[PDB]
């Protein structure tokens, strides 16, 4: 059940 | 998208109690369940994220618990500041909020203080007049305002607004407005309002005459 | 220190266009998401979508979709929302807010401090009225005074008190709504009852939706 939202801040 | 409720809508518990506020989720969001407090006019401040981690600042008294669709904020040794709405919010897919728990915080019974205010002539010249009550810093929320008029029990003719409760002292204020056309309150002598509460032995009223104000 | 400044109270017809913009002071715009989350009187919030502030990328809720834009300026560090073709239920407070998707796992940490948008067609600016202090409004050494905000439309009205130099012991209390459809409601302050001779109290009413302020002396009354 991966997370849809980026895992990475934007940098 | 992912749905959020809480359970409850509200509460209400002593200093040093344990409270226990409860968090859905309508599909797995894993742990990316974060808590938030908000207090009325303000933004809300982030208190746990990742399920249970504090956020830089918060005490340990706030936990949080749970996986997949059900957690669990619980707030230990409950203080009068903590009195305020808290609310869930999933970061798995997208983001959604709770709809909020209220909390309330009990003190010790404080009667509320009473005063009673004519209408200005400002409004008379608009062809109504109000008569308002103020019940000031008072605990618990429950009160009773009855208006009289010439002694006789009024309805149908008031409105009543209770604040949030006060952050630092725990209390709550009210107001009780008495609204009747010019010409029906010119035809009338004494004004008052009888103030029911659980900190007074018997009702407090307080009155004028109309004309002496 | 970390904080996100956001721009004053829009008010608007229905099918108009609001903007907001929010400005990064003590982080850099670029190195968070930036979101929008609204909240309307009574309710929830609501995520509206967000910014990726260095690619200039968005991820918009379908609610909001062909109908809000969010933009920057990294060269001064702002964010904008714009919301076009405005209804009634746009009427809200709105937030910017960056996101941690490292540390914090997508928590919201730093808030801007709302911007009001009233979506206003109909308006009544308010009458005020005192509510003047006397022997009736004294119970010992306090005195009580306060402001009637009658017959005003739509919400809100805010109220200050000596612009905003008298705070403590201010209850300006939720407004009812009256059956004219007309909104009410009283501010009212605890005051030292020696301080009746020499202190004024002036309310000051702001109605944005009608472009109005009123501003009330309340004098004592001889009861």
């Amino acid at each position: 059940n991966p997370n849809a939202n980026p895992n990475a801040n934007p940098n | 998208d992912i749905q959020m409720t809480q359970s409850p809508s509200s509460l209400s518990a002593s200093v040093g109690d344990t409270v226990t506020i409860t968090c859905r989720a309508s599909q797995s969001i894993n742990d990316y369940l974060n808590w938030y407090q908000q207090k009325p006019g303000k933004a809300p401040k982030l208190l746990i994220y990742a399920t249970s981690s504090l956020h830089s600042g918060v005490p340990s008294r706030f936990s949080g618990s749970g996986f997949g669709t059900d957690f669990t904020l619980t707030i230990s040794s409950l203080q009068p500041e903590d009195s305020a709405t808290y609310l869930c919010q999933q970061s798995h897919s997208l983001w959604t909020f709770g709809q909020g728990t209220k909390v309330e915080v009990k003190r010790t019974v404080a009667a509320p203080s009473v005063f009673i205010f004519p209408p200005s002539d400002e409004q008379l010249k608009s062809g109504t007049a109000s008569v308002v009550c103020l019940l000031n810093n008072f605990y618990p929320r429950e009160a009773k305002v009855q208006w009289k008029v010439d002694n006789a029990l009024q309805s149908g003719n008031s409105q009543e607004s209770v604040t949030e409760q006060d952050s630092k002292d725990s209390t709550y204020s009210l107001s009780s407005t008495l609204t009747l056309s010019k010409a029906d309150y010119e035809k009338h002598k004494v004004y008052a309002c009888e103030v029911t509460h659980q900190g007074l032995s018997s009702p407090v009223t307080k009155s004028f005459n109309r004309g002496e104000c | 220190q970390v904080q996100l400044v956001q721009s004053g109270a829009e008010v608007k017809k229905p099918g108009a266009s609001a903007r907001v913009s929010c400005k990064a002071s003590g982080y850099t715009l670029t190195d968070f998401y930036l979101h929008w989350v609204r909240q309307a009187p009574g309710q929830g919030l609501e995520w509206m979508g967000w910014l990726n502030p260095h690619s200039g990328g968005t991820n918009y809720a379908q609610k909001f979709l062909g109908r809000v834009s969010m933009t920057r300026d990294t060269s001064i560090s702002t964010a904008y929302m714009e919301l076009n073709k405005l209804i009634s239920d746009d009427t809200a407070v709105y937030f910017c807010v960056r996101s941690d998707q490292e540390a914090l796992r997508g928590a919201f940490d730093i808030w801007g401090q709302g911007t009001m948008v009233f979506v206003v067609s109909r308006r009544l600016p308010p009458s005020v009225f005192p509510l003047a202090p006397s022997s009736k409004s004294t119970s010992g050494g306090t005195a009580a005074l306060g402001c009637l905000v009658k017959d005003y439309f739509p919400e809100p009205v805010t109220v200050s008190w000596n612009s905003g130099a008298l705070t403590s012991g201010v209850h300006t209390f939720p407004a009812v709504l009256q059956s004219s459809g007309l909104y009410s409601l009283s501010s009212v302050v605890t005051v030292p009852s020696s301080s009746l001779g020499t202190q004024t109290y002036i309310c000051n009413v702001n109605h944005k939706p009608s472009n109005t302020k009123v501003d009330k002396k309340v004098e004592p009354k001889s009861c």
